[PDB]
RNA sequence: GUCCGACUUUAUGUCGCGCACUGGUUUUCAACCGGAUCUUUCCUUCUGGCUAACCUGUACUCCUUGUGGGUGCAGGCGAACC
């Protein structure tokens, strides 16, 4: 009940059941499901958008619990995982989306106060994802590299 | 008060607290069987499923989004999984 | 943000044994704080307690049988040399006689009276009286 | 065919079983096109308190799936064949112990080869057809461990009374003793 | 360093008396004379057969180790054919009993011999007054890449 | 609490709450005692031989006393189910 | 066992502090400190000493059949130390 950006103090979440192996009634098999995860993939749909449709189009419950793995690592596992997680890409997403909006108008300036905590959220991000070695310690983030990649 | 057995309470008092306060963390969601109207294609549904899912045989929704569960399509049949 | 995860067991702990229930639940549940409770009831102190899993960090579920007055941690785990310990005795423990402050080191978790007879010392962890 | 089944033959036990297993081989129709892949990881009996004695095969964990897909009709037959004897489908485990701090760097121990991951495989493949539904633990005033374990009431009839076997079993194992428990 | 053919500067570089032979029907090229420090310390291969002169090299050059041994960070590379370690530690004050992180930088030299680059940890020994900065002498460095040592992701 | 000797010297050893496992205090005006009184098989008074409940005045003051005797009354065999181990 | 206070110029059976000074510890006792160890249980291990030592094994024997007891010399325990 963090929540940085707010006041908030709400514990709305998911909660995994305590069986880390398939259900009884599953009848499908592990390799099919990571065909099915790998040719969902190739349409070009971010790994949760596919997780979600594994939930509610089959009986997917987890990835990792059905295919011993999760979605992402699978996705690394084929050569295939993009060059920026769907978090950090849907962030700059929106900051392009509220750049376009200051840049059209002026007087938003509770738009600036939502610009410096969503680059705040990126920065934090950046450090992450340096850190991690995930990208490249040499990538930095301003304005326009966002407008390249994301556009 | 001054005793309780939470390591083995009423299980009707696990059914009326909600997620994450139970001993441990159980969903309440499951699944059901559905089959669809217009072909007999059987199909696995989610409980509280987002997409306004059409069957993969034949492209007829079988049920719609809200904040909560989602509504069937109000055409299907349903039981319990 | 829960940062020492045997002072709000301990904590919460002393809350209900002021109230008087005869039992309490720990959330982290670590290792620390099921070492600490062996310690707890090898001393006479409590009675039997259980350990929930969860498949992330399980749960306490400690039975209070009234003996105990106070737990307590020292959060900042100041360094203590052999002779020290004596002095937190008689800045912690209600008198010579008895109590027992509660320190980890390389041998473990245990009664201060325990690493004495050992001659040995090494961080502190908290008190039980 | 024996010989190809076992590995390494002393403690001709190990032999006799292979030979059941064998008759097992000899009804083919159905329970063959599977069971030609089978193979013995030098068995041990365990005894069990009552005059009762508990049968443990060991795997190499190599498709262990398919045994475990294939297990029931295989666990009771062997049941009917030697009679008075419960078998254990065991992993067979290489277990590793931690690395210490004077001993060397040794390539770092994948958690999978500790002792927490090898028995709690070990107790959730003891009762194979049902799965444990919970853990639990208590610790005696006189200062002893207990685990104790939750099971799902439902197919719980595919056993119904060798949970004094498996607490014998895995207490000769490792000394960790054991009580079940069925929830309602 | 010495970059690329170290014969660059207006005098010659040579090991101090040691005699090049032009009277040896051998056309070996030059006599590179070297030695190991001690203390388990190896002395590494590309020293042996390297160019260099470095006549402030531990292994090759004229300065002998002795004494104190440290370990550290390498925190400044810039300096030509010499190197920055800081190292970070605690200290008791008493008032408080805590502990407390300072650092403290030392310069040191580096053969050619070695590749150095921004944080990596490097043993350091003591040696002769070398600079008015440097009195420690590097000898190797074991983490050379910290978690670079593996940069692509082509499975 | 003992001499050296090898004596009691302390005095009043205390009585412990029969509810919360607690001492009683001597100025604090409202611990409860309950008599018990032992009935026969058949249906008599038995004076002078009766069970008794040391009460502290706490559990009167937070107000779960009620449970507390249910549990005590339940548990030596005395009181047939009112009281739940599990609630 | 040594023996000490009741018993006074001197001493003992007897009553006593049920050992005032010293052991076996299987007297069951309790510990608590390690140490060896069987753990799927590493406590870094080789390259050589030196072999400490006895699975050694050579004559088998000083000897009551009897392992009560050892010089001995290629495999071979090193951890007793280099
Ligand atoms: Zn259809």
């Amino acid at each position: 009940m963090g929540r940085m950006h707010s006041k908030g103090k709400g514990m709305s979440s998911s909660a995994i059941p305590y069986s880390r192996n398939a259900p009884a009634w599953f009848k499908g098999s592990s390799d099919g499901v990571v065909e099915q995860i790998i040719k969902y993939a190739r349409k070009g749909l971010t790994p949760s958008q596919i997780g979600v449709l594994l939930r509610d189009a089959h009986g997917v419950t987890q990835a990792k619990v059905i295919t011993g793995n999760k979605i992402l690592r699978i996705l690394k596992s084929n050569g295939l995982a993009p060059e920026i997680p769907e978090d950090l890409y849907f962030l700059i997403k929106k900051a392009v989306s509220v750049r376009k909006h200051l840049e059209r108008n002026r007087k938003d300036k509770d738009a600036k106060f939502r610009l410096i905590l969503i680059e705040s959220r990126i920065h934090r991000l950046a450090r992450y994802y340096r850190t991690v070695s995930v990208l490249p310690p040499n990538w930095k983030y301003e304005s326009a590299t966002a407008s390249a990649l994301v556009n | 008060v001054l005793v309780q057995d939470l390591l083995h309470p009423t299980a009707a008092s696990e059914a009326r607290k909600h997620k994450l306060k139970t001993l441990v963390q159980s969903p309440r969601s499951h699944f059901l069987d559905v089959k669809c109207p217009g072909c007999l294609n059987i199909t696995t549904v989610f409980s509280h499923a987002q997409t306004a899912v059409t069957c993969e045989s034949c492209s007829t929704v079988l049920c719609t989004p809200t904040g909560g569960k989602a509504k069937l399509s109000e055409g299907t049949s349903f039981r319990r999984k | 943000t829960r940062t020492s995860v045997l002072a709000d067991a301990l904590n919460a702990i002393n809350n209900a044994e002021k109230t008087g229930k005869r039992q309490v639940l720990i959330r982290p549940s670590s290792k620390v704080i099921i070492k600490f409770l062996q310690v707890m009831q090898k001393h006479g102190y409590i009675g039997e307690f259980e350990y929930i899993d969860d498949h992330r960090s399980g749960k306490i579920v400690v039975q209070l049988n009234g003996r105990l007055n106070k737990c307590g941690v020292i959060s900042p785990r100041f360094n203590v040399k052999i002779a020290d310990v004596e002095k937190w005795t008689a800045n912690l423990l209600p008198a010579r006689q008895f109590g027992y402050v509660i320190l980890t080191t390389s041998a473990g978790i245990m009664d201060h009276e325990e690493a004495h007879r050992k001659h040995v010392s090494g961080k502190i962890l908290g008190f039980v009286y | 065919p024996q010989a190809k089944i076992l590995s390494q033959a002393p403690t001709e036990l190990e032999l006799q079983v292979a030979q059941a297993f064998i008759d097992l081989e000899n009804n083919s129709p159905e329970l063959k096109a599977d069971l030609r892949a089978l193979q013995f990881k030098s068995i041990r009996e365990i005894e069990v308190a009552g005059g009762k004695k508990a049968l443990a095969v060991f795997v190499p964990v190599p498709s262990l799936a398919a045994y475990h897909k294939v297990q029931i009709k295989l666990t009771r037959e062997l049941e009917k064949k030697f009679q008075d004897r419960h078998v254990i489908f065991l992993a067979e485990r290489r277990i590793l112990p931690k690395p210490s701090r004077k001993s060397r760097q040794t390539q770092k121990r994948p958690r999978s080869r500790t002792l927490t991951a090898v028995h709690d495989k070990i107790l959730e493949d003891l009762v194979f057809p049902t799965e444990i539904v919970g853990k639990r633990v208590r610790y005696l005033v006189g200062g002893n461990k207990i685990q104790k374990i939750l099971l799902n009431s439902k197919d719980v009839q595919h056993i119904d009374n060798k949970l004094e076997s498996f607490q014998a079993v895995y207490n000769k194992l490792t000394g960790k003793q054991i009580v079940f428990e069925i929830p309602s | 360093s010495t970059e690329l053919t170290v014969q660059s500067e207006r005098a010659f570089q040579k090991q101090p008396h040691i005699f090049t032979n032009p009277k040896a029907k051998a056309n070996r090229k030059t006599k590179r004379w070297y030695k190991n420090v001690g203390l388990g310390f190896k002395t590494p291969k590309t020293a042996i057969e390297g160019s260099y002169i470095d006549k402030k090299c531990p292994f090759t050059g004229l300065v002998s180790i002795r004494g104190k041994i440290l370990t550290g960070t390498v925190v400044s590379t810039r300096m030509h054919r010499t190197i920055v370690i800081r190292r970070d530690y605690l200290h008791y004050v008493p008032k408080y009993n805590r502990y407390e992180k300072r650092h403290k930088n030392v310069p040191a030299h580096v053969s050619p011999a070695f590749r150095v680059q921004v944080g990596d940890i490097v043993t350091v020994g003591q040696c002769r007054p070398i600079s008015k900065t440097v009195r420690f002498n590097v000898l190797k460095v074991a983490s050379a890449t910290g978690k670079a040592n593996k940069q692509f992701a082509k499975f | 609490m003992e001499n050296d000797k090898g004596q009691l010297v302390e005095l009043y050893v205390p009585r412990k709450c029969s509810a919360t496992n607690r001492i009683i205090k001597a100025k604090d005006h409202s611990s409860v005692q309950i008599n018990i009184a032992q009935v026969d098989e058949e249906g008599r008074a038995i004076p002078g031989e009766y069970v008794t409940y040391a009460l502290s005045g706490y559990i009167r003051a937070r107000g779960e006393a009620d449970d507390s005797l249910n549990r005590l009354a339940q548990q030596d065999g005395l009181l047939k189910n009112v009281w739940s181990y599990s609630r």
